[PDB]
């Protein structure tokens, strides 16, 4: 691999560097190994990198490894939405997963969309729970006959007493 | 902190929580060979004292479960000995801005 | 909506606290009584007996009277009912939630089969997901079949340390239909100790079993002591829903008519008297157990028709069935 | 095609257009004006809307009061929540005891 | 199911991201509280080139007759010569450019110099330069008291988060770290006087813009 | 849970919401036959009237941005520095 290196004049230049790509991963191994450089190994495994670099450094390999996906097609994606979805599957300290991970929600409410055929079951488990809806959602205030806290209504109006 | 070699009996393992309030921690070498914060991917991650800690919720007007969590077994944290309730300023490079820093609660 | 004017100040609901109906809370918010589980022939007269349908609850007729609050038969938000149960019925959907709990909780003194002295429950505690939590303590409460008196600590196995001043051993409670049966034992195969003992879980044993729960030990579990408590899983008072939620489709007069739901309050009702009127004539002791489960029955397909039948008999022999849970089959659906 | 399902609305919310939103949503469903608790979020307010008493019981309630416009579709929903003994309890306020 | 999953994030008013159950994503959005339809890519011009070419271009030493302003780019040109205070100005400056150096060779190990970012300042010069057309052929009228003090004071003024406890202001000056060093570079005092040939209108009409337009590049509350 | 005019830390500029349901609300009640506080000098379609107010800061309304805590400022539409 060519490697963009500051020159000792200042100047970024080429060096070469042989490096090794491996079928299989085995990271906590492999880094120990003498005559490598254990501050720059990878695998495209964030998992393993989590497990074993830390949720820190498994947020920035989850996210190198969504940019390939989509620098792949020469595609460009603002650096702040990677970045959101990257931070959403690490905030609880875990590699959290958007596909569909909960068989109830993803972080929605129960008076929200009336998803299944049968809402009353999650509404005994919400009874049973005591479970508190903060009514944010689009579907929860719909129901309710009131605008959601978003964008335009994120703010409330009211009459002003002071303009003479 | 108890440095061993290959593994502990997992009866030699239910004695360590028994001394309160020091505590005590276990090392496999192999986890040591090397420094894992010394690791490009791995950011700066400072212990916080509980003085800043109610700082930090202060000005953020945050309950200590709106934070960002880390793992009590992470390996940053492990390496820092942290402790439940812990927080810890991360500072990251961005390329966004120069830096960016986050926080984590240590589950 | 309304043109009639209110000096209460109008708001956006901005927060929605679920939780259940405690039997005190019913009785402190409710209006009639419902007893008497038919309406109308007061001495032969078609009018309204005290009983069901307008004790006090929303009325019809054109007529403004309803426990004075006036407004119109459409802008009259229906007063809630009261009808108190002899004896405690299984509310249908927590018949698997109660299941659980019994198998978290002993049996005898209701204190949880693990506690902070088990290293792997402690792991279970500090799950934040309450239903998490419960699932993962469900999943080692329900091997443990015997409540520990001394348990090894942390410290030198060599040892013990004492909890639950209770040594009671637990039952494999199994589901069949709206009822719940323990088996009794001594460590599995081995003598001296063969054999079960199999009996029903009354519905008393479990409603006074999860009373000396402590705090501590249902809110280890998803319950909530000011809005969701273990017992209240258990109904001893239901509640009555007024006419606005169960109409009466009545061509003007003359014709009775009432919602499917008002013909299902009766039978519960009926039912709830027949095991009233042995207990106080004095009756054998398997002919009331008869009339418990009769009582579940209607109770529970009341609010969800699902269980070990069909029951269809609503003023017509053509037998049809409606519920609550079964309600919104056209409003779940039609939003 | 012809239709404003999942997706329409998930442009629209990143548009930031919620008025748009809750009007293209509103069921036709009548506005129904109700009153509730401030202790419990609960429709047991008896209005008496002439001679201007509202009181609640069990609460021991007549001042701490609100009032409210929901769809009937949401008046319906919960008093069969209420029927199958589960408290559907409706908060004017967020910021609770907390 | 990416939807789904990231549906009720929002920007607060705090500039703070976060879920409707009010847990925090990200302490300030995009980690610079910036509208991404307000960013372009621009080029980091003090992270590449050999030192000699950065110190040929920002380096600026009155007290030597070979590496001063040449009195052709400024009035001031011949009294400037030698004077002590304002060179000790002047190395505040460079010191604070060969830090930047540093520090954006850490941040983009890689060498990258072209970055998006808010407020195109190339264009806001060279707009200055055809709205008071500017003659490359005349002595600019700027005392450098006025480049670098005005370029310090603009910093001051590019807010994205108003707190005015420690915390916050720590957090707002991350969060400006990098524009401010891409602007360093593009107001660096030789540029102004060497290669822009601003005057001391012109120049002072770039600093009021970029401070408007930055402003209008932080992202709105409300913004799902 | 109201904040002093002093210690605000929202920002001094409208948000292109803000500004969005402004000149809705605004606009209604012009279409309702409300009374106009600009001399039309012209205009008749409603929204366009609306924001010929917001121009010359003649709408006596005020924005209450909560923040995540519950908290809430106040802020005036006239007070609110509009440039979008
Ligand atoms: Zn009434
Ligand atoms: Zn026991
Ligand atoms: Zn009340």
């Amino acid at each position: 691999y060519d490697r963009k290196v500051p020159s000792p004049t200042g100047e970024y230049v080429k060096e070469p560097e042989w490096v090794l790509e491996t079928d299989g991963v085995n990271l906590s191994e492999v880094m120990t190994v003498p005559g490598i450089d254990p501050t720059r190994i990878y695998t495209n495994s964030f998992i393993d990198i989590m497990e074993v670099l830390g949720i820190e450094a498994g947020r920035a390999a989850l996210y190198k490894e969504v940019y390939n996906v989509i620098a792949s097609d020469g595609s460009y994606v603002n650096y702040r939405h990677m970045a959101l979805l990257v931070d959403v599957m690490t905030t609880q300290g875990g590699l959290t997963s958007v596909t569909r991970h909960g068989f109830n929600r993803s972080n929605t409410g129960a008076l929200m969309r009336c998803s299944f055929e049968e809402t009353v079951e999650i509404l005994f488990e919400a009874g049973a729970s005591a479970e508190l809806d903060d009514c944010r959602g689009v579907s929860e205030n719909v129901i309710l006959g009131q605008m959601a806290p978003i964008g335009t209504g994120a703010f409330d109006v009211m009459i002003d007493e002071e303009s003479l | 902190i108890f440095v061993y070699q290959n593994n502990i009996t997992p009866s030699a393992m239910k004695l360590v929580p028994s001394i309160p309030p020091a505590t005590i921690e276990t090392f496999n070498e192999a986890a040591l060979v090397v420094n894992i914060t010394h690791h490009e991917l791995v950011p700066k991650h400072i212990r916080l004292s509980s003085d800043e800690k109610r700082e930090l919720l202060k000005r953020y007007r945050l309950k200590e479960s709106q934070l960002p969590r880390i793992q009590r077994a992470d390996p940053v944290a492990l390496y820092l000995g942290l402790k439940r309730g812990e927080v810890v300023k991360i500072i990251r490079k961005s390329e966004t801005s120069g830096r960016y820093a986050s926080y984590r609660i240590c589950m | 909506v309304g043109q009639q004017y209110s000096s209460a100040p109008l708001r956006t609901v901005k927060e929605v606290q679920f939780g259940l109906f405690s039997p005190e809370e019913v009785r402190a918010i409710s209006v009639a009584k419902i007893r008497f589980p038919e309406t109308m022939d007061e001495t032969q007269t078609r009018a309204k007996i005290g009983g069901l349908n307008d004790p006090r609850l929303g009325s019809i007729d054109r007529n403004l009277k309803c426990q004075t609050c006036q407004e119109g038969m459409n802008e009259c938000p229906g007063h809630f009912g009261h009808i108190d149960l002899a004896k405690p019925v299984f509310h249908v959907g927590f018949i698997a939630k109660i299941k659980k709990v019994c198998e978290c909780v002993c049996m005898h003194c209701g204190k949880l089969l693990l506690d902070e002295h088990n290293e792997l429950m402690r792991q279970a505690l500090a799950i934040k997901d309450s239903k998490k939590r419960f699932a993962a303590i469900w999943t080692l409460c329900k091997t443990k079949m015997v409540c520990e008196t001394d348990v090894p600590s942390e410290d030198d196995p060599t040892q013990l340390v004492s909890r639950g001043g209770c040594g009671n051993t637990q039952p494999t409670i199994r589901k069949d239909g709206l009822k719940l049966v323990g088996s009794w034992k001594k460590d599995r195969a081995t003598g001296d100790a063969d054999e079960p003992e199999l009996r029903v879980l009354s519905t008393e044993e479990i409603l006074n079993i999860f009373k000396h729960i402590s705090v501590k030990d249902f809110t280890s579990l998803g319950f909530n002591e000011v809005f969701s408590r273990p017992e209240w899983m258990i109904l001893t008072c239901l509640p009555v829903p007024p006419p606005p939620v169960r109409p009466s489709i009545s061509f003007n007069e003359s014709q009775r008519g009432e919602d499917d739901l008002t013909f299902k309050l009766a039978d519960i009702l009926k039912a709830n008297i027949s095991l009233e009127t042995l207990e106080h004539n004095g009756a054998p002791h398997h002919a009331i157990e008869e009339a418990e489960s009769l009582l579940q029955f209607h109770v529970a397909t009341y609010m969800d028709n699902d269980i070990a039948g069909q029951p269809q008999a609503l003023q017509k022999s053509g037998r049809p069935v409606k519920s609550i849970r079964a309600r919104l089959k056209g409003k779940e659906g039609r939003i | 095609g012809l239709r404003f399902g999942e997706m329409e609305r998930d442009c629209m919310i990143a548009h930031g257009a919620a008025s748009f939103l809750k009007e293209r949503l509103m069921e036709a469903s009548d506005a129904f004006r109700v009153h509730i608790c401030g202790i419990c979020g609960l429709m047991t307010v008896i209005a008496k809307l002439n001679h201007n008493q509202f009181e609640c019981k069990g609460c021991d309630n007549k001042i701490d009061i609100y009032q409210i416009h929901i769809p009937y579709a949401a008046k319906l929903l919960f008093q069969e929540l209420m029927a199958m003994n589960i408290t559907p309890r409706l908060y004017t306020d967020r910021s609770r005891d907390f | 199911r990416l939807v789904k999953a990231l549906e009720d994030i929002m920007v607060h008013y705090d500039n703070t991201t976060r879920n409707s159950l009010g847990n925090v994503i990200q302490f300030i959005y995009g980690e610079d509280g910036m509208d991404a339809a307000h960013i372009e890519k621009q080029s980091l011009d003090t992270i590449g080139g050999s030192d000699a070419a950065f110190e040929k271009r920002y380096r600026v030493d009155l007290l030597n007759t070979d590496h001063t302003l040449d009195p052709s780019l400024l009035e001031s040109g011949s009294e400037i010569l030698g004077d002590l205070k304002l060179q000790v100005l002047l190395d505040e400056e460079y010191k604070q450019l060969v830090k930047d150096r540093k520090f954006l060779r850490e941040v983009f190990v890689d060498g990258e110099a072209n970055w998006p970012l808010p407020v195109n300042i190339r264009r806001i010069i060279q707009n200055a330069q055809q709205t008071f057309h500017i003659d490359h052929t005349k002595p600019s009228d700027l005392t450098i008291k006025d480049i670098v003090l005005g370029v310090k004071d603009l910093q001051e003024n590019l807010l994205v988060l108003r707190g005015k406890n420690e915390i916050i202001q720590n957090a707002q000056r991350d969060a400006v770290t990098l524009f401010c060093c891409l602007l360093r570079s593009r107001l660096a005092t030789r540029r102004v006087l060497q290669e822009y040939r601003l005057t001391k209108q012109a120049f002072d009409w770039v600093l009021s813009n970029i401070e408007a337009q930055f402003l209008r590049s932080v992202v709105h509350p409300g913004e799902m | 849970k109201a904040i002093p005019k002093d210690q605000r830390a929202t920002t001094p500029y409208m948000t292109k919401y803000e500004r969005a349901r402004i000149l809705g609300t605004r606009a209604l009640q012009i279409s309702m036959n409300a009374p106009v506080f600009v001399d039309l000098e012209g205009e008749t379609d409603p929204l366009r009237i609306a924001m010929k107010e917001l121009a010359e800061k003649k709408i006596p309304l005020v924005i209450r941005r909560y923040l995540p805590d519950g908290s809430f400022e106040d802020w005036s539409v006239e007070e609110l520095i509009v440039d979008l």
